[PDB]
This record gives C-alpha cells, structure tokens and sequence, in this order.
DNA sequence: AGTGAAAAATCTAAAGCATCACCTTGCTG
DNA sequence: CAGCAAGGTGATGCTTTAGATTTTTCAT
C-alpha cells in the first residue's frame, strides 16, 4: 500500500514517462514536506530533482520519512491505466514490503490494485550548493523544445550566452553553427508566450546537445522553463507543475580548458 | 637490350662461382654418377651456339657427403587454343613475327575437360609455343594477354548476339592457358623429376643433354647438411627493432646436430665457453664458440664457416619477414653484399631463396598444415606440444640486462631457440615435406610456403599431365553477373554444414541421464539385427559368414540385450559416450559418388554425352542449397540505368586526364561505381536492396569421365592405407629391435619407420586438404557444385544418423564431421568372437556402428556408379561402392557442451570431450586460447575443465564446477587482495596490432586508433608512425560516459616515473578532484566481471538451463529470455488446448469458390 | 452468388481489425441464416467465431452454405482502405474464384473496387454446445480494454475469479501483480456504463492474458461486452455488435493444481 | 546584399520538406525573375523545380544572377526550427560563402539567425517544356495523399486512367487489383474539396509508388494539387502555391517493355 | 613476432510501420 | 451557447535493414 493520494494521475504517469529514459533505477523519499527524489543518470553526471509537496497534493497520510527502492522503467508500464483524471487513495503501510497502486476511474465503480515488491537500491546522498545566479531565462517550454530539437540534430554541442540584447544558443557541430536569440518581451502580457531574462553579468556555458534534447522531453508536464546559470556553474533547469511541484535539471558544466574565451 | 643480357650473364657467373665455392661441382666430366636430388632453380645458361637459353640446375647429394649440381636446358612453353581448321596459319604467323624468340611451334592433341560429346574419342588439338628463354616467355605472355582477352570478349559478344538472333593478325587465338605455372614446375611435370629420390645422372661430353632416370630401389634417405640460424637485435624496450641501427650480437646454428654459436665482443662483456644442454636424450648438441672483436668479423666468420661447410638446407623462424632483411641491411652497412657471399636474393614475391641453397620456415608449416590451433602456432608452443618439452624463453624487452652481466642466459636462449627449430625441423617437418614432394614436383621452399590449394594443384598437375589432360587456366572473377531471375549479385555461396549443438550440459558414463525412447525403432532393430550383424561380418571384415562358429550365440545375446532394453521404453540410465565420426566425410563422398569437375553438367549440357540411353544410369542427381544476396533491380531497370551511365563520360583517374568513353575503363572501377550508384538508386525505389535467397537446386554428375580427381583420391588413400600397414609392421620391427638392442639395423628400421610416418601423415593431410582446395576460389579445378553437393550430402548423412539415433537415445552434438552421441549401455559394443580363421581368431564389431553401416549401405550406396573396363570399345561397367565408414570411438568418460546467448543462432564447432584415463581428449574451434584475448578467461576456463571429473550425479558435478567457479569469483571480487600484481597485470593485458602508419583506416575511431592517439599524445609521434607495433592496454572506468574506444588506456602510462604518470592520468581523466593514485581502482573491475560472466554463461549456466537441472551458480544473473523460459517452463497452468480437451465437430476442408 | 450490403462499414472494418493478428487463414462460411467464422487459430489454443445475421445487412442474399478460404494475414490492408462511414458491398460467387469488395462514398465521390485470389485450406473445426454458464458479467468495452490491455503488460497470465462480492482480475507476471476488484452498481441510468452480474456459483479460471490482449482490441465494436464462465469450460467473451450479429471468443482455461505447497 | 522578407513561413517550409526526402542536393538560382531550384535526385530519372516568383515576397530585389549549389537535405534539416506562422527572411551577399536565415515570430520576439556551410557542384538547367498536356486533373491534397498511401500497400505501381468521366486509380498485387474511380464533383461551392478535370484524349499510364509516395509528402502545401499527364510525357505534379510561384515534380513514366509480354 | 586480400559474420545508425496522445471542428441539447 | 464525439495530425516505441567494421581463412 501507501500510494500518495491525488484526484488526477496525469502528472503521476507523465513525470515517470519523461524520467524513464535518463534514469533507469532510483529511490523515492517520503517526508512531511511531500515526495522527493534526487536521481543520477546512467553516466552519473547530471542530477534530476522532483519535489511534489504533500500540501500541494489533496491531503496527506504517512507514518515516517521513508525511502522506497522502486525501479523506474518496468514500473512505468502499469501507469497507463491512470489517465488524466483518475483518483488515488492513501493509507499508512504497516509492515509489508509491498507498495500498491490503486486506480479509480471518475465513475467511482471500478478499482484496480497493483502490488509491487521492493528491491534495495542504495543511492548516495549529497548537498546541492545554492547561490545567486548571474542569469535566469524564463520562457515557454513548447517553443523551447521545438527549437532545441531542430538545432540539436545538426550539431552535438551547445554554447549559451546571456546578453541583454539576446541570449545566444550557438549550436557547435559538424554540419554548421546556428543560433537563436531572445530579447526582452514588452508587448505581450500573457505569460504563455513572453520571454524574460533576469540577468546581471554576461556568461558563456557549454553543454551537450543530446542532454538538452532529452531534458526537455517533459513538455506536457509544464508550460514555462527557466534556465539558471552563473559564472561556470551547472545549469539549473526549472519546470513548475502548477504551484504544487517543481523539477530541476542539474547537469554538470562541461567547460573545456579555456576554449570559450 | 644488351645491358640486360650482360646483367643476366654476370648473375649466372655469380651463381656458378657461388656453387663451386659451396662444393656443387657442375657436372662436366663424362660418365655416370649416383645422386639424391635436393633442390631446383631456373637459371639462364648459355648453350653451344653461344645463345641465351633457360635451364634448371638440379642439386644432388651423395651418401659419401659430397654434393654436386647438373644443369638441364629445355624450352619453356605453354599451350594456346585455336579455332577449327586454324592450326598452321597462327603458328606460321607467330613464328614469322618473332623469329629468334620462338624455338619451336607445333600442334599436339590433349584431351580437355569441357568439350561436348567428348567421351566418344575425339580430342582437342592445342598448339605449343616454346621459346628460347623465360624472359622471352614473359615478354610474349604480356604481349598476348590483352590481345587474347579482348579476342575472348569480342567472340563472346558475337556468339551471344548470333545465338540471340537465331534462337597482330590474331583472329584464331581463343584462350591461352598455364601461363602462371613456373618454369621448374613445368620441367618437373614433363620429364618426371621430383625431389628426395635417387638418380643415375649420365653426362657424356658436353654436346649431349644430361640424361636422368628414377632409381627408387635405394630406399635409404641420406642426410642433407642442415643449419638452423636465428637472430637477435639490440632492441630498446617498447620499440620495433631497427633494420639499420641495430646489429647482430649473437646467433647460433645446428649443422646436423653439431652446434655452433657466433657472438660479438663489443656487446658481450666477458667471453663465453662451450656447454651442453639436454632436456631429452634425442636432442643434443655441443656448441662451438666463436668470439670476435668486431661485427664485420662476425659476419665474415659466419660467411667462411658456411663456405667451409656448404649447407644445402638452411632453416629459420620468420626468415622472409625479420631475419634476412635485417642481416642484409646490417651487412650492407658494412659493405658485404648478401648477393655475393651466400646467395639469397630479394624476389618479387617478398620471399628469399638462394640459387643453390634452401631457405626454410618452420612457422609457415606449423601455421598452415600441422593443424595446431591458430592461437598457439608460434615456435615455443610447437616445442611444448609437438616435441613435448618446455623450451628456454626470455623476455625480448629486457635482453640488454643480461647482454653483459649474465651472457650465459642469453647464450642459452639463443642456442635453445636454434636447437628447437633444428630438431622440430628434422623430426617432423623435414621427412614430412620430403614425403610430400615425393609426389609434389617442387623444391621445399615453394611447397613449404604455398597453401594447401597449391599442393593439391600440384597433385592434379602431375596426374593431369599423366592422363594427357590440358589444364584449365585460373578462373576469372566475372562481375555484373545475373542469374535466371535477372538480378545483380553481391555475394553468393553454397550452404555449409549446419554445425549445431542440439542440447547442452554434462554427459558422463557414471552419470545416469534420461532416455526418451521410441519402441518402433527397436521393433525394426529386433527384426533387422540379424541382417545387421550379417552385413558387419561380410563387409567390415570382408569375411563370409561360413567362417564363424559362435554367430548364433552372439546374435541371441544381442537379442536378449535388445529385448531387456525394450522392456522399459523410458529410462534414467548411465550412458556411454560414443563418437560417430565417419572421419573426413568429403573424400569418402567423392569416392562413393564420383564427383568430377570436368563435365558435371546441367540440363541442356548433358545431351552432349552420347551414351545417355533411356535407361538413365549416368544421371546422378543431387540436391544442394544455393544462397545469394541480390539487389531487386531487374533486367529492365538495370539495363536502363546502365545505358544512362553510358550516356555521359567518366572522371579520369589521372590528374587533368583526357575524357574516356565507356569502352576503355577498367572493369573493376566501373563495377565499383556502378554498384555504388545502383545501391542508392534502389535505396529509394524498392524499400529493400539486400535480399537473400536460399533455393534448392538439383545438379547431375557425369559418371564416365576420365576422372583423374576420383582416381587420385582413391589410389591415394589406397597408398595411405598401404603405408599405414607398412608403418604398423615396421613399428613392430622397431619395438623388436629396441628390445634386442643392436646398433645399425635399428637405425635403418627407425629411418624407414619415420619415412612411413611422414608418408602417411602427408597422405592424410593432403586428403583432408582436397576439400580445402575445392571449397574456395583461387583454383583451376574450382567448381561451386562439388562444394555444395559434398557439403550438403555430408549434412544429409549426418542428420539421418542424428534422427536415427534420436529414436534410440539422446544424440548429443551434431557436426559437419561426425555426431557425438550418448547411448544406453544395454546396447552391445564388444564381445569375444570365435571364428574358423586361425590367423584372426577374434572379431570385435561394435553393434551401433554395424547398424549405421547397414543403414548407410541401404540408403546412400551409389547404384548409378560407372567405371572403365576396356578403353578402345567404350566398355563401361556398372558397379556399386560405399566407403562412408562410421568408425566409432570407445566409451568416453566425460563431455561438456556450451550454448550461445541468442535464440535461433547456435554455436559453430564448440564442445569438449575428455579422455577415459582422466586426462583431456579433444577440443574444437573453442576459446581455450586465442590471439588478442584477455588471459583471465583462459586460465579460468582451463581450471574449470580440469577440476571437473569428480562427481556422482548431475547436481554433484555441477556443484564441483560451482566449487572452482566460486573460488574464482571469490578471488576476483576481492579486488586482488593477496595475489601478485605482476601476474594480474600480465593477466589483464589486451594487445592490438597496428601497422600501415596511420592512413590505412582513414578517419575512424576504434580502440586501436584511440590507443594510437594516446601514444601520439604520450611522449611523441614517432612511436605511432612506425608500423607493426602491438599496443597493450586495459579498459578503465573512471571516464564514465565515453564510449568503449575512449576508455582503452594503454600500458605505457604504467611504465614511467610515477609523478608524470599522475600528470598523464589527470590529462586523460579530464578532472583533478582526486588524491589517490591506486592501480587497482582505475581498472574497470565490472567490465572483467561481466566478461567472465559472459564466458561462464556460454560454458556452464545456459547449458545447465537447457536441461532439467537446478541453476548451477546463483551468483550470476541470466539473460531475460532464459529467465522467462525458466519461469514459464515450471507452471502446471501452462497450456490446455481445445482439440483434445473438448470435442471437435469433425473433418471439413474448403473447395473451389 | 453471395451479396452482403452494409451501411455501417466501420463495424466490419473493426471486426476484421480485431482478429488479424490472431489467426492466419480465414475459414468463413456463408449460409441462409447468416455468415459464420469457423476459423481455427494457428497457435491452436483458443477459438473465435463471428456470426453476422441477416437482420443487420441492408441487402443480404446467399445460395447455400459456401465455405470461403481466403488468406486473412493479407486481409487487414484492404480493410484499412475505406473511410469510417463508407458503404460496404462484399460479393462472392458459387463458381467464380474471385472475392469482390465495393466501397461507396457517403456523398458518392470515391468508389473503390477490390478483386481477390482464392486457395484451398486444411484445418480442423471445433464444436461447442450451448451449455449454461455460472457467472455472467456485463462490462463497458472501454473499461474492459483499460483493464485487459494494461494488465497484459505487468502480467503474462490472468485469474478471473467470480465470488458473491463480485468479479476480480488477478493477473501476475515477472515484476508484480494486479488485483482488480469490482463493486456492484444498481442506481444506474444508462446501460453503457452499467455493470450487472448473474451469479450461480463461485468460479476461478486462469488464462493466457496475452490472448486476451489479442482479444480486447474489439472494444470499439459494442459498448457492452458479456463475459460468461464456469469451471473447466472455455470462457465466452461475447460482443453484441449493434444488432448486426455477435462475436464470440471461446478461450480455454488452464487446469488448477495444488502447487501452492 | 540580398534581403528577402516573407510574412507566411508555411509554404517555404512545406516546399523543402517535400524536397527533403527525395533530393540530397540543390543548385540555387537567384535571378531577377525570382528564386529557382532546378534539381535532379539520386536516381536521375526525375526532375524537381521550385519556383518562387519575386513579386510574391513583400520586399525582394536582386542585382545579379547567382548560382549557389548548397545541398538540400541540410537546408531542410536546419529550417524546421520555426513554425508555419513564422515570418521568414533570407540574408546573403553578392559573393556570400554562407547565407543566413532569420525567423521572426508574429510578436517579433522569437527571432533567428541560422547559417550553414555551403558548397558548389554541377549546376545545370535542363529543358522544362510546357507541352500541351493531354490530361490535367486537380484533386484535394488530403484525398490524393490518402489514396496514394492506400494503393501503396496493395502493390508497388499504380496505373492511372484519364477519361471523360474522371480519374481511375488502380493498383495490382498479391492482394488483388484495387481500382478507385472519381468523377467531377462540381456540385459544391468549395473548389478546395472539389475535383476538376480537363481532357483531350484517353491514355493509360502506370507509375512507381515509392516516388509518388515521396511526391505527395507535401500534404499541407495546397488545398488542391493538380497533376498533368500525356502519352509518354513525364507526369507533372504542379503543386500550386497561392502566394508565389509553384513546385513541379516531373517523372518519366515507367512502362515495361516486351521482355515478358 | 610475415603480409594480403576476400569474406562471412558482427556492430551500429537510418528508415518504415503501426500506435498513442493531442488539436481542431461540426452537430446537437 | 457550450458539451461531446469524430476526424486529422504530429510524436514515438518498435522492428527491419543497410552500410561500416572485425575476426577468420586461406593465398604467399
Ligand atoms: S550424366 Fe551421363 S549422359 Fe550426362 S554428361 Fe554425365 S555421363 Fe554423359
Ligand atoms: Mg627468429
């Protein structure tokens, strides 16, 4: 048992559908704040943070801060019952190692259990540094994806520059260099289209085009991506799930030996 | 033109004076002399008219120890094909066009192989073109080859056009052949001279040519003067030895068991003395020591030593690659030309031969033809395996340490490799090749260096000239081939033997295994065993049934055994391992079936043979599976696009070259470009371009050819068995002689004994090389149809034996040589027979062998077989033969089968079978040891095989395997806690060979290229520039995320000063946040764990899972398909059908409309 | 001389889509009462019959009980051609060896005609009587697909157990299990969402749920499916397709043994 | 200096999307008349002609003729970044070694500058005769795409008949011959969904379906696609663009010779 | 501790297919 | 006037495959 209660299950299946590629196996932490997971990819270079608060859910039941060793690939094959509006129920786990997954249709007439055993996954612990970042680019994620997917298949590396007149995505690769620039939006009020760049000093960061291709595969989960950077620090990619969840991409900065400048 | 003749005559005088200073006195005095031929070389010798002319100088040894030579001149020649009624004109034209270059042109008939209606008496009239000399031969051949090529093309086009419509004068030449046959090959074929025979050379005066004749009654073989030189250079570590800067410090050689070592003083600090080394009493040699201040005096001492000894045979390890070029360059530094003192010369084939001496390479024998594994065909493993002692070995990288401080160790190593190659030569290789060239017409140089295809070529050369058969020329790889469906081809073959392993596990005589058993086959056995034993007595022993007394007793004993076995048709019983190896199916199938490549006709070409009566008796039909990969481009589309490409011009190969039309490009480049454009033309119009097709085809084998191939293999295996019986009786005589203890008769008997062994081994090896000749291209008598027919008929026999052992047990392993089976012991295999014959009173016939013999007699005996009886009246008798003899092996103690990791695909020739006494018996094609392989899995795998035979049941033997597996995983999961670092470091090295500078691969990334770049950035570029280096490396783990090529760190980073090593590993690690520099941590431990895991999956766990036994080791995972089959097998809720579980309404089938 | 007219060709499209990947060869047989599908599947484990009766065709006419043996692995490509609402005229002959299909556009603009080749067959036929079934359940087809196809991925076999409380689906596999529980509904207003169960005695049958994954793809035929079963008897999956006929899946269970201990 | 604006980016997206899968190179011809791309494909049995007239662009001018042969696969790979509503612009020089493409959003915020390496190859202008076609037929693009994808399954070639009544598709194969007949649908006020024929004399021509399945990749380019065909004359797919110029797909009809008849 | 070339088998990225979720739109309560 | 179902469309896992690449296998 002990599956977190929420009237909708669109996010609960789509976050795992997006996370299923970068991370094969991970561990889930339940605490009084809510559900959390810090995970590393296969090559152990990038960090993925998912925080979904219990107060961001409907209502909360728990027994203790507990770490659960559930895999993320084969387990993300039973979540296609829970559509965009299916209801979960939550209750404390007494003594069994099995975690269930109950799915309730909106008709409230058919339930379905999903009993999964637990295997021990040992995950390392660390403290992610936090600091004031030079530039944060907040911009809608659908066009971010449809530009990244079309500048990433021609090249292999990307260089981002934070500038007042425009942030530049240099696509360094074999076929050729191409780049996009984004100024400040001043004539659009609606948040679903406008781009803003809260920036203080210019900086250049280098990253992999495949990594930015796979990172932005969670587009239907969110609506606006923010990219946060400072002087040669890892990129922090924020997606916000309404006002109840946040996911962070924390890939390490692959700056070469003074190749940028 | 005169300068070339002057150079050739100077070369001839140099060779003659070299021969006179090596004691080969050219026979000029008249009279008789006895001799024993040892070598053969063409050399131009002037005739009586002071005119250029080629000759070959035979070298003869005499039993008293004095050599000589004899020159014989003859006219080099080939044959050409002429149109009908066009023999005189072409001969007259070519004689008038090259007066002074053609000695004699005339017609001579020779029977060909492909001519229609040819088996009635008509013969093809060829024409000889004989010249004065071999360079005239080369000039005329290269003058005529494009002419005859374009003539063949134009007559093919004209004939095709005329047949399509109906349904440098040089217009009569058709095809010129036997052009690449050497001169001395042609002489040894024509005048019938081989090597290793005794001849009565006659030479009266100088006017008459020398007269030679075989004298084979002197069966004793004299000893030629042999010499085994090997070298060593001043090699600095981690470097290819330089052919200019390095120079010899130490050589040794063995003149007929007498040792002589030659050493320098400027390298060796103190002098060395004579000594004796004896690991086995048969190997010995006293090593005479020569010491000289300078290396020029070293090479002069060797030169004058071989001048005063005159060694006809010289033998070496890797002569044509390392020894001769190095000593030649090193002597050319000091101004002693190798083409003036010894004789050997740089030839056009990259090889080295002397006009008078023999240059031998034991590596090429032990690699090509000793049938030893490819992973260990070097000299040290051949000394361990063949000769049976451990040779003295030393690391070449640190030879300078004991160049001064322990010169005795260096001297021992040099003399040990010298004595090893010498004794390995004289014991096996020397009598083997001389027995080979008793029937092979060439010097030991070529026949040692050629492939088995050329040896079988020489055999068919000999008997084809004997049978008056013109040779076929080597085939032409004719591109743009289209089959009946009208498609272009990429690669087409026959189908090989489908070597499988139908189930896997552990099978021993003590272990009671399952037997699922069909009683119907034993009903046949109960009703047929009398005929089975009758056939076994009348055919295997070739003894009629009237000469046995206890026949009924043993027959009823077999009846009782078979009935008692039959009473329980499902058993858990202890088997015996029974190896149904008929033994080289392919020669036996050619014997039974009479596959001749001359006619081997198909439809519309069979009607030529004029004795094809309606009672079709020569029509042998057999089936085989043709496979081919083709593009879908049909005749029409390919025709359209080839005209399309014809329409424009082509880019010239030369820079700023002129435009060339379609008719003057080379066929290879135009085929390459045509394939390149057709690939990406059909890539976007058919959705598929690589389509395989494996179809069934029936081909007919003519049964009344002149049949030189089947005759050679038949009479040749006949002489094999004759020499085998002669070896048996002479080995009995040898045992009697060594029990008696005499001196000279035991020596003569041992000489004849090793003669007969070398004969029979040569015969056997070339019998199982007749299949290697016909299997692949590069052969004149190359037919795809022999390979297909013989391979599929061998597969057919072996699979019928498989299915007829499946009903009487659990056959075990299926091969393209012979099945391995396990049988219930209730089958009889041996007894004591009582026969009326006094000389042979007992008969031991294995009953399963008898029943397989009788069923192959019933099924696959040639009843269509024909034979000549009298040639003039075309008397063809119809006979029947079956030599497919399933000789069987005794009950073997143990056998282990491995299994693959893929569904459908099954392993090719992998198993292991053990010897009854407790040792090992036989492997095949297996991963015990291989070049470019990690050393951990080899020692693990041999340890598992050798720690195996203890056990009582399947669970017990799998527990004993798990014992050593658990030991190895315990010592390998401990991260090498208390085991030596040097042993592990040598144990996990992986070596890859690179050459050809750096431009061979172009622009690509492999592990060898990555290590080449790693050494390029290590210290310099010159260590990557020089070719022929084997780089050693280990896969690391710390740069995670990079592919497998980037993480292959070499081992030169492990052989420097520790601080700069730390700098290099920080450079190649792309980070500097670490503080430790442990050698054990950087190693990719899990990579080696999963490699050992894949090995033990192939060898143990998956073979266990195909049996109904528990998983052997739980410390390793399993493939997902294996895990789901294991979980799906053991459920009682698995399958219930509907036909037998519920009633069906009846039988009904659909009709028209 | 066979003619079958159909104003709603989508149901024919859907039935021949629903069993393409099941069987290899189509052993149809036409008769005066209707067309039956007496086809034996290649894997030889289950049986399926379609019965198209004369009260659903716009124009139905036959001559005798003619058997049709066209290949069906070559069939759901011609029946992927017409739109969702074309007019299907399927024709055959007593003496001619060519099946004919005619698709008419609703607005009469895109008429299509398909010919066919014929060949003989040889495969057994099963005969099942009309025996009374213990537990009959009525299920909405969409929810039936949601449970069946999505338990087909967690599991390889399914347990259909009917007791007094309700019908349950206990499907197990290589990673975990799913225990679907059903609750009775009585105050329902419309029959496509109504679940009512006829009880005789508690039963329990094990099935290869992979075959049910083949089977459930007939969901868009009829909004209501009826599942009837007893002990040691092929379960029937019955689709009553809009008063055109009915499609029956007779699937053979697997016998129960005391392998628990 | 070459500066070309175009408000709608859809048509100059779809033209080179259709040109992408069939041609792997290009030879741009920028003249005073406009923009031309007359190219051969890999098979050298068909012709493609992109014509973009000068007056269709709002602002477009030239000073000399340029023949710059960049490949076409790379261009259609890089130009997929923007949408179908984005305003496109091409910027180049009189001797430019690398041109630039600006993609400005409707709100003039998402602005691009994408560039690639350029090469040159054989640039040839083959004869483009506008011979009087015997049969010219105009069909909606969706219906024609559906019918080509329809007939691609049955066989690998379609024979087309033009008559007084209309057009007749036919495709033969091992599934049987299927023929589809369309008459003039001049009974609707929408010419986009109607079909129109003009007719001289009846001919029957069979065409290869891999090349038609590559031709009709331009599904969204036009509301109606017209194609013209005559006896032994190449099929001319005249993709009509309402904004500027057109696209021409020329194919030599495949007719089998007497090698089998 | 040769090389040298074919080649059958093996590894990896590109394309074809049917499927799944979503966007758009017309008909009706 | 909006709710809901039907049709079109683009993204995606999966399987097939085509070209490069690697070890074998015999040729000198
Ligand atoms: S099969 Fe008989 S008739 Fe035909 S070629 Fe051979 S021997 Fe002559
Ligand atoms: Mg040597």
């Amino acid at each position: 048992m002990f599956e977190a209660r929420l009237v909708q299950g669109s996010i609960l299946k789509k976050v795992l559908e997006a996370l299923k590629d970068l991370i094969n196996e991970a561990c889930w932490d339940i605490s009084s704040s809510g559900v959390n997971l810090q995970s590393m990819d296969s090559s152990h270079v990038s960090l993925v943070q998912l925080t979904l608060r219990s107060e961001g859910f409907d209502t909360y039941r728990c027994d203790r801060n507990l770490a659960m060793g559930v895999n993320l690939t084969s387990m993300s094959k039973i979540l296609k019952c829970a559509g965009n509006e299916d209801i979960i129920t939550l209750r404390a786990e007494d003594n069994a190692d099995t975690l269930a997954l109950v799915f309730e249709a909106p008709n409230q007439e058919k339930v379905s259990d999903y009993e999964m055993k637990l295997m021990d996954l040992d995950v390392e612990q660390l403290g992610i540094p936090e600091q004031e970042y030079s530039c944060v680019v907040k911009m809608p994620s659908g066009e971010f994806a449809r530009i990244c997917r079309d500048l990433s298949h021609i090249g292999d590396a990307v260089v981002i520059s934070c500038a007042k007149d425009g942030v530049k995505f240099s696509a360094s690769g074999e076929l050729g260099n191409g780049n996009i620039k984004l100024s400040q939006t001043s004539n659009v009020d609606k948040e679903e289209e406008a781009v803003t760049i809260e920036m203080n000093e210019p900086v250049q960061l280098t990253f992999a085009l495949r990594y930015l291709n796979f990172f932005t595969k969670a587009t239907p989960l969110s609506s606006t991506v923010t990219l946060s950077m400072s002087a040669d620090v890892p990129l922090v990619v924020e997606y916000k799930i309404a006002d109840m969840g946040h996911l962070k991409y924390y890939l390490a900065p692959k700056i070469e030996d003074e190749e940028g400048s | 033109s005169s300068v070339s003749a002057l150079k050739r005559l100077e070369r001839s005088q140099w060779t003659d004076k070299m021969d006179l200073r090596f004691g080969f006195e050219r026979l000029k005095e008249p009279g008789e002399k006895t001799g024993w031929l040892i070598n053969m070389h063409p050399t131009e010798i002037l005739d009586e008219d002071k005119r250029l002319g080629s000759a070959v100088d035979y070298y003869f040894i005499q039993d008293d120890g004095s050599r000589f030579k004899v020159a014989l001149p003859y006219k080099p020649y080939f044959y050409i094909a002429t149109r009908k009624g066009c023999e005189r004109e072409v001969s007259s034209f070519l004689s008038k066009k090259f007066q002074g270059k053609i000695a004699k042109v005339e017609t001579v008939p020779k029977e060909d192989l492909d001519l229609p209606n040819h088996l009635v008496g008509l013969k093809r009239n060829y024409i000889r073109l004989s010249f004065h000399t071999v360079e005239d031969l080369v000039k005329v051949r290269k003058e005529i080859s494009p002419a005859v090529k374009k003539n063949r093309e134009q007559d093919h086009a004209s004939d095709a056009y005329t047949a399509l419509l109906s349904s440098d004068q040089l217009d009569n030449i058709v095809d010129m052949r036997e052009y690449d046959v050497p001169y001395h090959i042609r002489l040894s074929i024509d005048l019938k001279i081989h090597v290793a025979h005794w001849y009565n050379v006659r030479y009266r005066g100088n006017a008459f040519p020398v007269e030679i004749t075989r004298r084979d009654d002197l069966v004793e073989r004299p000893d030629p003067v042999v010499l085994a030189f090997d070298i060593e250079t001043t090699k600095l570590p981690l470097k290819f030895p330089d052919a200019e800067t390095d120079q010899i410090m130490m050589i040794s050689y063995m003149i007929d068991g007498q040792g002589y070592l030659i050493t320098n003083r400027e390298i060796v600090s103190e002098d060395i003395e004579d000594f004796e080394f004896t690991p086995k009493p048969e190997y010995e040699g006293p090593f005479c020591v020569f010491n000289e201040p300078d290396e020029a005096h070293l090479i002069q001492r060797w030169f004058e030593h071989v001048q005063e000894t005159k060694p006809t045979i010289m033998v070496t390890y890797n002569g044509d690659f390392f020894d001769w070029p190095f000593v030649e360059a090193r002597a050319a530094v000091h101004g002693l030309s190798m083409q003036q003192e010894i004789g050997f010369q740089k030839d056009s084939q990259g090889e080295y031969k002397a006009p008078q001496c023999i240059h031998m390479d034991c590596l090429r024998w032990v690699k090509r033809d000793s049938y030893l594994p490819v992973g260990s065909h070097n000299l040290k493993a051949a000394a361990k395996a063949k000769l049976g002692y451990d040779p003295v070995e030393l690391d070449p990288e640190d030879m300078c340490r004991m160049a001064t401080e322990q010169p005795q160790t260096l001297a021992t190593y040099s003399v040990s490799d010298a004595v090893a190659t010498y004794y390995l030569y004289m014991k096996y290789v020397h009598p083997f090749i001389f027995a080979l060239c008793t029937i092979i017409p060439m010097e030991p140089d070529e026949v040692l260096r050629k492939g088995s295809g050329t040896l079988c070529e020489a055999l068919l050369m000999v008997q084809a000239f004997h049978a008056n058969i013109i040779f076929p020329n080597k085939q032409e790889q004719e591109f743009n081939k289209l089959t009946d469906d009208g498609h272009v081809l990429d690669s087409e073959t026959y189908v090989g033997g489908h070597v499988e392993a139908l189930e896997s596990g552990v099978f021993r005589s003590d272990i009671p295994c399952r037997f699922r058993m069909n009683p119907a086959a034993f009903d046949f056995l109960l009703q047929r065993v009398e005929k089975t034993l009758r056939h076994a007595l009348e055919e295997e022993e070739k003894v009629p049934v009237e000469q046995v007394t206890n026949f009924e007793e043993v027959c009823d004993e077999i009846k009782s055994k078979l009935a008692s076995l039959k009473d329980v048709p499902s058993r858990i019983e202890c088997p015996l391992i029974y190896h149904l190896d008929v033994g080289a199916m392919y020669p036996n199938i050619i014997l039974t079936n009479r596959l001749q490549p001359s006619a081997m006709v198909d439809e519309a070409t069979c009607a030529a043979c004029d004795f094809n009566k309606p009672g079709a008796n020569c029509q042998r039909k057999m089936a085989w599976q043709w496979r081919g990969e083709f593009m879908p481009a049909s005749r029409s589309e390919y025709h359209r696009i080839q005209h399309q490409l014809e329409s424009e011009k082509f880019p010239p190969l030369f820079p700023e070259g002129p435009a060339r039309a379609f008719h003057e490009l080379s066929r290879e480049e135009q085929a390459k470009y045509e394939k390149r454009r057709l690939a990406d033309y059909c890539r976007k119009a058919y959705k598929k371009i690589h389509i395989t097709k494996v179809e069934e085809r029936l081909t007919t084998i003519c049964q009344r050819e002149n049949s030189f191939y089947v005759d050679t293999v038949r009479a040749f295996r006949d002489r094999r068995y004759e020499f085998k019986g002669l070896h048996k009786v002479w080995k009995k005589k040898l045992s009697a002689a060594v029990e008696v203890g005499d001196a000279a008769e035991v020596k003569r008997c041992k000489n004849m004994e090793v003669l007969y062994d070398s004969l029979q081994l040569a015969h056997k090896c070339i019998l199982n090389s007749f299949y290697g000749y016909v299997m692949r291209k590069g052969a004149r008598w190359y037919s795809m149809e022999m390979a297909g027919i013989v391979c599929f008929t061998g597969a057919n026999i072996i699979t019928q034996a498989r299915e007829l052992i499946e009903q009487i047990g659990r056959p075990l392993e299926l091969d393209t040589d012979g099945i391995w089976c396990v049988l219930p012991n209730s089958f009889p295999e041996n007894f004591v027979f009582k026969t009326t014959n006094v000389k042979k009173p007992k008969v031991t016939i294995s009953y399963p062998g008898a029943m397989l013999n009788i069923m192959v007699k019933e099924g696959f005996t040639n009843d269509q077989y024909q034979e000549l009886a009298e040639p003039s009246s075309l008397t063809y008798v119809t006979r029947s033969e079956n030599s497919i003899f399933f000789e069987v092996d005794g009950p073997y103690l143990a056998m282990i089968l491995p299994a693959s990791k893929e569904e459908g695909k099954k392993l090719k020739k992998r198993y292991a079978v053990f010897n009854e006494d407790g040792s090992l018996a036989e492997l095949k094609g297996f991963e015990v040891k291989r070049r470019g392989e990690l050393q951990l899995i080899k020692i693990f795998q041999s340890s598992v095989f050798e720690a195996f035979l203890k056990g009582s049941t399947l669970e017990e033997v799998y527990g004993s395997v798990a014992k050593v597996a658990d030991y190895w995983l315990d010592v390998l999961y401990s991260k090498a806690a208390n085991m030596p670092d040097s042993e592990l470091f040598e144990l996990i090295s992986e070596n890859r060979s690179m050459s050809r500078k750096l431009e061979d691969y172009g622009e690509q990334k492999s592990t060898s290229i990555s290590t080449a770049k790693r050494l390029a950035e290590f210290l310099g570029d010159q260590m990557v520039k020089d070719a022929g280096l084997s780089c050693r490396y280990i896969i690391s783990r710390k740069p995670e995320g990079s592919p497998v090529t980037e993480r292959a760190i070499p081992l030169a980073i492990f052989q420097a000063e520790p601080t700069v090593r730390k700098h290099f590993l920080r450079k190649w690690l792309k980070s500097s946040s670490l503080q430790d520099f442990d050698i054990r941590a950087i190693l990719d431990w899990d990579y080696y764990i999963e490699r050992l895991g894949s090995a033990i999956q192939k060898i143990i766990t998956i073979p266990a899972a195909l049996q109904q036994v528990k998983n052997p080791v739980p410390r390793v995972k399993h493939p997902d398909w294996l895990h789901k089959k294991l979980l799906e097998k053991n459920d009682v809720y698995k399958q219930k059908k509907i036909s037998e579980l519920f009633t069906l309404e009846g039988r009904r089938q659909v009709t028209m409309a």
